[PDB]
């Protein structure tokens, strides 16, 4: 009922994911540093790849008043009746008076203090019941101090709605708890296995126009930048998400979906300067019914160094492994999918050809 | 009284079984003249209110009953402890006692606590009888209660201004707790003389011994929020003002 | 008590660099490298007799030499404070741009000594380059803590430049 | 008769005089605590008569005082409505406001050798031996440090608090000695207040006030060991000795 | 009698306790601050954990039920340590921003920036089993063996539920050894009172570190305590913890049949 899976992913001179003052993110694990992918991240990449190829997407957004008044604009509403039937939807809604929105900005329909997390038609269909109350809405629109006429049950009800990506990662709600969701997913942030100080570059944007006379860089700074073999882990609760989709054929589409995210995407983070594109040098999905178990300990001595860190990783890895399921047996459908043939990596379970030949026969296994 | 309570007896008289509280008066009237034993405060309106108890400062047990060694003081403290009143030897001897129930002014409640003044202080001046060891004893004493409360308002005032400007508060609780907790034995340092941070034994004042543990906790608490530059700004810009 | 060492080699390299062109091009030459890097192999003539006995205090001390003498022509023609105290005098009074060398003060500060040493030379030649003070024993001692210390030092050096601007700026009314 | 009793630990609370959420730590151990310690360890249900407890004496020397931290503990939260803390009426507050907040105090790297001299504390030391229920350093969540006893049996304990037990890592001066220590006695007191335990029943714990005397001494600065690991060791070669 | 035991196990990042803000929690011991995951919010997974696969033993092993009103026996028997860590940890910030969905004209206006501290480290967990109470009161001593047993594995097996969507720090312990006592119950504690330093790990020194105190005390009080334990390394012998075993189940089995 736990689908874990992990990888390790050499990263060349990338910095996919940065800091607020340019470095990329570490953690002094195991004594020494290493320089690491924010969870965050990675799960932004994979929830986009997942819904630009599953096809449904949803909309984290601070601004709902306005895109439901683009809506009610193209319903042949007036733009100040969009307006005032926007924020009709948010003020109808919520235990207080309406839930909180930001400072007005002028000319632009104010923000919501929290992030609303639902998908595009489910926004379209607060249109729709903001639209059929129009008479309402007006009247209200006249007062100074308009009230939530529209159905608070309605209104609930849309927003509600589950996309794949809300079914996968759960959404809060801070003023309506009962759209919470619980998550299916947990996504570990993805450190190096060996120990990396960071890596520093020094660039000057050139001017191009020649002076007349002093002939100098148009602007100069410095970049951090690292590189190494990073070590990735992510469980799916396949209870919570056959209980979130509520079919199984659709938890079994999502999570055959989200392993291939998780294989194929990369955070791109000014990868248009470094093109750290790269695919997994290892992978390796179970399929355990007690409890997900990461095998990050297995790197928390780090590995010394000058040697190519791969094939000591995966045999790490793999020794690790070992050592685990003869500590903590289990039934635990395993396998593995490697690119180097230099070792067998016998513990890993039964070793595949190719990465969708493995997650199609662990999700058929699950 | 505001409260009007009835309490219904057990046959014997051993015991109360049942109990109605209640209110007495549906208006309320202002009561004449400011009450004698509390320590009372003015705020920006002009408005007179009680300070109200804090449980940081009872973290350091007894510090209240100190205020006999002292700005603004009970009235019936300041007629009868000092020397206009008009007992002759008296004076030497009592000892104050505070009773302090830090709460909600609504029905939360948090902490009492008591705190009579610690007969050592006053004994420790006896143990030597003389005119000068024991003015500067009592001196310093007085002087390192001064150095002690001044910083600890200036270290809740700065951790609640900072609180506030980062966000644009939880700071002051843990600051204050800190503060006493490591307040506490710098202060039974420098009455003993006995070598304490930030103070050489023998120093007519309080010698900036205080100072240092103000900087200490509040760099305790505001330590991992120093990090973006923004914030950090917010947070040098209050903590400059504890450096004195 | 290291500030002793490090300004006897304050002094003999700040007269080094404009006497003997020889010594301190030897010593240029090994600017934000460990010393066992060959290029610092000819700044040991000047620079081992001066370290006691960690390679912290060593590359405090070898580091410091080497942007010493690294200082543009111009520089290096012509209450102790720390760097941060010259880089707030570089803010108010050379006119470098705030939101940036802020940054960029916040940014040293978080480096381990590997990073520190990595981040240094380009910031300590930009603040010279303009004629900035900056007193170098203060940076040796600074830099030879830099190890031991998590952010000991670091602090010393975010409080004083952020105290030192908004002195600067008060002084001015 | 005596022994001598070693509080020590990560973390241990002696806590008196709170009554609600907040809960608050004397800087040093109270005989209320130290005696439901005994008690426990003997077997004492709660509201036993607790005058066989009566007549001991606690000289308590501080060797560090520890750093006291609030640990923030809440009970209940993230519970469905029906499954948290129930009210005295008998019907569950709403969820959102059914977690209690408590913010706990506790002195952690503290480190007391109180020497407990009475009557009968030759048996009390033979009984944390081998206990009743588990000793606690103040909440039951802090585990005593194994040298609980250092000496199950000494004539006069005190005289080796004086000297002779060691002592953590501290400053020591050039031509120094006689480092100070603060030991606690049971005109001058330094506080008053509600330790010795009339009762330990749960329906209506009471208490009453002990006066305690700080006197600062004056031990040997060759008790005090050196920079690291070396309290562990003269300490273990203290206890087969 | 009284079944002890002491799990060193490791965490990645991850912040599974934190305070009243948003740090995780912290004692400082040994005079270096680390992190320490809270007795209760462990203890809460532990019994959550029992009662779920055990299907009133859970008033027993575990005292009293939190939402049911006091049945005489609010006493658990079962003493749990707060877990922290082998060494000093200092706590790490990571700066996030929620993504804005809807774009403006205009680029990154982010949808929320903050910043949340994690950290990570080798927990030294520990716990206590007052095993004659916990018969006394259970009355049959199956039940309370099955308990027992359980109880053990539990211990091991779960990790708590706390931002662990955000940071996956599901994992299993390295080191347990479970020690039958019958004088009194010990922890080995102190022999992280001077933190271990780092650049090399910290797993196979706290190891040996814990076989030298247990060498020292075992040394100081010889018992007839019956002690095991098991390790995901076999590189390294501890001989002062008592006989290795191949599993953790299989160590739990023989203690539980060294306890009856």
């Amino acid at each position: 009922t736990f689908v874990d899976i992990h990888a390790i992913q050499t990263l060349p001179y990338s910095n996919i994911n940065r800091d607020d003052l340019g470095s990329p993110k570490t953690v002094v694990y195991g004594g020494k540093e290493r320089t690491r992918v924010s969870s965050q991240s990675w799960k932004r990449a994979v929830r986009h790849e997942v819904e630009a190829r599953l096809g449904d997407k949803a909309v984290r957004t601070r601004r709902i008043i306005s895109e439901i008044a683009k809506r009610l604009r193209e319903r042949g509403w007036d733009a100040d009746l969009a307006d005032a039937g926007a924020r009709q939807v948010v003020l109808s809604v919520g235990k207080k008076s309406g839930i909180k929105l930001e400072k007005e900005k002028d000319s632009e329909a104010p923000a919501t203090s929290v992030l609303f997390y639902l998908p595009v038609p489910a926004i379209d269909e607060l249109a729709a019941i903001a639209d059929e109350h129009r008479d309402a809405v007006a009247k209200e629109a006249a007062k100074k101090t308009p009230k939530g006429i529209l159905p608070a049950d309605r209104i609930t009800e849309v927003l509600k709605s589950r996309n794949v990506s809300v079914n996968l990662f759960g959404r809060m709600l801070a003023e309506l708890p009962s759209t919470e969701v619980d998550g299916a997913v947990q996504f570990a942030h993805a450190f190096t296995v060996h120990g990396t100080t960071v890596e520093v570059d020094f660039f000057t944007a050139v001017d191009d126009i020649p002076k007349e006379n002093d002939h100098g860089s148009g602007h100069m700074n410095a970049g951090q930048f690292s590189a190494g073999t990073f070590y990735r882990y992510a469980n799916v609760n396949l209870d919570r998400l056959v209980e979130n989709t509520g079919d199984a054929q659709t938890a079994r589409t999502a999570v055959a979906e989200f392993l291939r995210a998780f294989l194929s995407t990369v955070p791109s983070g000014k990868q248009n300067a470094t093109a750290a594109m790269t695919l997994p040098d290892l992978v390796h999905i179970a399929v355990r019914f007690d409890r997900p178990i990461s095998f990050a300990p297995a790197f928390e001595t780090a590995l010394y160094g000058s040697d190519g860190y791969t094939l000591r990783a995966c045999q790490e890895l793999n020794n690790y492994a070992e050592r685990l399921r003869e500590v903590w047996p289990d039934d635990a459908i395993r396998g593995y999918a490697t690119v180097e043939n230099k070792t067998d990596l016998a513990a890993l379970g039964e070793r595949y050809d190719s990465y969708p030949a493995l997650i199609d026969a662990m999700v058929a296994a699950a | 009284f505001r409260h009007a309570v009835l309490l219904h007896p057990s046959p014997d008289g051993s015991h109360v079984v049942d109990a109605w509280v209640t209110w007495a008066w549906r208006e309320r009237n202002i009561s004449p003249e400011l009450d004698p034993y509390l320590i009372y405060q003015t705020s920006k309106e002009g408005r007179v209110y009680p300070r109200p108890a804090e449980a940081e400062r009872a973290i350091w047990r007894d510090l209240d009953a100190l205020l006999h060694y002292g700005n603004y003081r009970p009235t019936i403290l300041d007629n009868c402890t000092p020397l206009a009143q008009v007992p002759q030897e008296v004076l030497d001897s009592l000892r104050l006692r505070a009773f302090g129930f830090d709460q909600d002014g609504q029905a939360r409640d948090k902490q009492w606590f008591t705190a009579t003044t610690p007969a050592v202080l006053r004994w420790l001046a006896d143990r030597e009888t003389d005119d000068n060891e024991n003015a500067r004893i009592v001196r310093r004493i007085t002087l390192a209660r001064k150095a002690a409360e001044a910083l600890g308002r200036r270290l809740e005032k700065a951790c609640k201004e900072a609180w506030k400007e980062s966000n644009s508060g939880p700071w002051v609780q843990h600051g204050m707790s800190r503060y006493w907790a490591k307040a506490e034995p710098v202060f039974w340092n420098i009455v003993y003389d006995r070598p304490a941070q930030g103070y050489t034994p023998g120093m007519a004042g309080p010698g900036n011994a205080f100072n240092l543990v103000a900087l200490a906790a509040y760099d305790e608490v505001t330590g991992p929020y120093c990090e973006r530059p923004r914030v950090a700004k917010v947070v040098e810009r209050h903590r400059s003002t504890l450096f004195s | 008590y290291i500030l002793q060492h490090a300004d006897a080699l304050v002094k003999r390299v700040s007269k080094l660099i404009v006497n003997e062109p020889a010594a301190r091009a030897a010593l240029r030459r090994g600017v934000g490298l460990a010393p066992e890097d060959p290029r610092m192999l000819a700044a040991h003539r000047v620079v081992a007799p001066y370290v006691p006995v960690v390679h912290a205090v060593e590359r405090a001390f070898y580091a410091v030499a080497a942007i010493m003498a690294a200082q543009p022509r111009s520089a290096r023609d012509q209450r102790r404070p720390n760097l941060g105290v010259s880089l707030a005098q570089a803010v108010f009074d050379k006119g470098l741009n705030a939101d940036s060398t802020e940054q960029r003060l916040h940014l040293i500060a978080r480096q381990n000594l590997d990073g520190v040493h990595r981040h240094l030379p380009r910031l300590v030649l930009y603040l010279r380059s303009d004629q900035v003070h900056i007193d170098w024993g203060i940076l040796i001692r600074d830099l030879a803590r830099w190890g031991h210390t998590p952010r000991h030092v670091a602090r010393e050096w975010v409080q004083d430049y952020h105290r030192t601007l908004e002195t600067l700026t008060r002084q001015a009314e | 008769s005596g022994f001598l009793l070693r509080l020590a630990g990560p973390m241990q609370s002696w806590g008196e005089h709170s009554m609600f959420g907040e809960r608050d730590t004397l800087p040093y151990p109270s005989r209320s605590g130290l005696i439901g310690m005994f008690a426990a360890a003997q077997g004492v249900r709660r509201g036993d008569p607790l005058d066989r407890y009566k007549e001991l004496k606690f000289t308590v020397r501080v060797d560090r005082p520890g750093v006291r931290l609030v640990d923030f503990h809440t009970i209940g939260g993230g519970l469905p409505k029906e499954r948290t803390v129930p009210t005295a009426a008998g019907e569950r507050r709403d969820p959102k406001k059914a977690t209690i907040v408590t913010s706990r105090s506790y002195l952690a790297d503290a480190v007391f050798t109180v020497a407990v001299t009475g009557p009968e504390a030759d048996t009390i030391a033979d009984a944390l031996a081998a206990p009743y229920w588990q000793p606690y350093l103040g909440r039951r969540a802090f585990v005593p440090d194994p040298l609980l006893v250092l000496r199950r049996r000494v004539a006069d304990p005190v005289r080796e608090l004086v000297e002779a037990v060691p002592l953590p890592h501290r400053r020591v001066e050039e031509d120094a000695a006689t480092v100070l220590v603060d030991l606690i006695y049971e005109t001058r007191t330094l506080t008053v207040l509600n330790d010795v335990p009339l009762s330990f029943d749960s329906k209506s714990r009471r208490y009453s006030t002990r006066q305690i005397r700080v006197v600062p001494t004056e031990v040997p600065a060759t008790l005090v060991a050196g920079p690291g690991r070396d309290y562990q060791n003269k300490l273990f070669t203290y206890v087969k000795q």
